[PDB]
């Protein structure tokens, strides 16, 4: 492959290409994980907001549920 | 006719600026990690408290139903 | 050589690309942190809500339970 | 001279060498944080999960209240 300039091409240098090798791939992994992770953030955002409605919906009528259940009592 | 040394310092700062780029990265994600496995915590505790709130609205139901019930 | 730093300088500007996307999603998680806040709020007021309706709903049924007698 | 490009080879040398510590470090550096990604995506996951249990429970609640709502209005005759 090939990731450096190369002088004294001795192993010393071999090394350093090697371990470019597997940085590099790393960093293709690094980019889908970042670019997964962002996506589920953002789903994950809309359906919390979505979630939250109705936990709204719900405790309102709960609320008002319990204003009548309140009254029926006394 | 050493200009040798010249590409091996070039290559070398190549290198660094590299490494510290990936610096950055590196602790980039340490931070996400860390971010919403602090989230996870306000996850469950959101779990929680909607299961218990679940419990309560049915035990409600049965218990208005037998209030019904014991109408007559 | 016939050989560069070229990849290098590839490698290079495509961690520095992985270095933006995360920082993107930096604000999206804060953005995530910030309503997850929200609904455990939301999720706090509506256990409590929802505790008070068993309550009622408890004593409901025990006025009807005795007043049956 | 000959004891300054003599000095070129050991600078060079030692450039070389901290280069390639450089790319060591790099590897675990990024070894790591592929760790942590992978770590988070599964966290996220889970957590979502959670999430999608919660949202069930609020449609289990929308949809029981309709009973309780039913049940008080006919106590009230
Ligand atoms: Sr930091
Ligand atoms: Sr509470
Ligand atoms: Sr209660
Ligand atoms: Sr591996
Ligand atoms: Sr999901």
């Amino acid at each position: 492959g090939g990731f450096i300039r190369r002088v004294t091409n001795d192993a010393r240098e071999n090394e350093m290409d090697e371990n470019l090798e597997q940085v590099s791939g790393i960093i293709g992994n690094l980019r889908h994980m970042a670019l997964d992770m962002g996506n589920e953030i953002d789903t994950q955002n809309r359906q919390i907001d979505r979630i939250m409605e109705k936990a709204d919906s719900n405790k309102t009528r709960i609320d008002e549920a319990n204003q009548r259940a309140t009254k029926m009592l006394g | 006719s050493k200009q040798a040394l010249s590409e091996i310092e070039t290559r070398h700062s190549e290198i660094i600026k590299l490494e510290n780029s990936i610096r950055e990265l590196h602790d980039m994600f340490m931070d996400m990690a860390m971010l919403v496995e602090s989230q996870g915590e306000m996850i469950d505790r959101i779990e929680y408290n909607v299961e218990h709130a679940v419990d309560y609205v049915e035990r409600a139901v049965s218990d208005t139903k037998k209030a019904v019930k014991y109408q007559s | 050589n016939l050989t560069s730093n070229r990849r290098l300088q590839q490698t290079q500007a495509q961690v520095d690309e992985v270095v933006d996307i995360m920082r993107v999603n930096v604000d999206k998680v804060l953005e995530r942190d910030q309503k997850l806040s929200e609904l455990d709020d939301r999720a706090d007021a509506l256990q409590a809500g929802a505790s008070q309706f068993e309550t009622s709903a408890a004593k409901l049924k025990r006025k009807y339970w005795w007043k049956n007698l | 001279m000959r004891n300054e490009l003599e000095e070129m080879q050991r600078r060079a040398d030692q450039l070389a060498d901290e280069s390639l510590e450089s790319t060591r470090r790099m590897l675990q550096l990024v070894e790591e944080s592929k760790d942590a990604g992978i770590r988070t995506l599964v966290m996220l996951d889970e957590q979502g999960e959670q999430l999608d249990r919660v949202e069930e429970g609020m449609n289990h609640i929308n949809q029981d209240m309709k009973e309780a709502e039913k049940n008080l209005k006919d106590l009230g005759k």
